[PDB]
């Protein structure tokens, strides 16, 4: 097998920004990496495509994936309204890791975070999946419109997205 | 504080 390759490619206030690739983690968290991979490709009639970063901390994580509030109180996964945490097996090691949001244990729906600093203090309690593969540097841009609140000072949206590998 | 949660995120 093959971990798949995913892109987003970010608008900033419309304008585009750039691609960030990810891989997901399927070989090690198979049902939380292919629910971001159908997520991404839009395949079950919904998905990430269109939606927007509502919380952006800087040397934190930038947040996303509510396609149903676009606040952070919503969205789903693929498989209903909310999955249980798959493992813990990994750790929030660094930036560019890729992590689930939820609202306490077994509540993985589909928004999810990435981080752009080591968040220790997360393991345990936020299923890791993957881990940005290119486009870092997209991602430092996204933080420049975060703030301490996580409040944006630009829109910043999944203009596209989809599965490369 | 410094968490991700969807809905009522906390200090």
């Amino acid at each position: 097998m093959v971990n798949p390759t995913v892109f987003f490619d970010i608008a900033v206030d419309g304008e585009p920004l750039g691609r960030v690739s990810f891989e997901l983690f399927a070989d090690k968290v198979p049902k939380t990496a292919e629910n971001f991979r159908a997520l991404s490709t839009g395949e079950k009639g919904f998905g990430y495509k269109g939606s927007c970063f509502h919380r952006i901390i800087p040397g934190f994580m930038c947040q996303g994936g509510d396609f149903t509030r676009h606040n952070g109180t919503g969205g789903k996964s693929i498989y209903g309204e909310k999955f249980e945490d798959e493992n813990f097996i990994l750790k929030h090691t660094g930036p560019g890791i890729l992590s689930m949001a939820n609202a306490g244990p077994n509540t993985n729906g589909s928004q999810f975070f990435i981080c752009t600093a080591k968040t220790e203090w997360l393991d345990g309690k936020h299923v890791v999946f993957g881990k940005v593969k290119e486009g870092m540097n997209i991602v430092e841009a996204m933080e420049r419109f975060g703030s301490r609140n996580g409040k944006t000072s630009k829109k910043i949206t999944i203009a596209d997205c989809g599965q490369l590998e | 504080x410094l968490l991700v949660t969807t809905g009522l995120v906390l200090a």
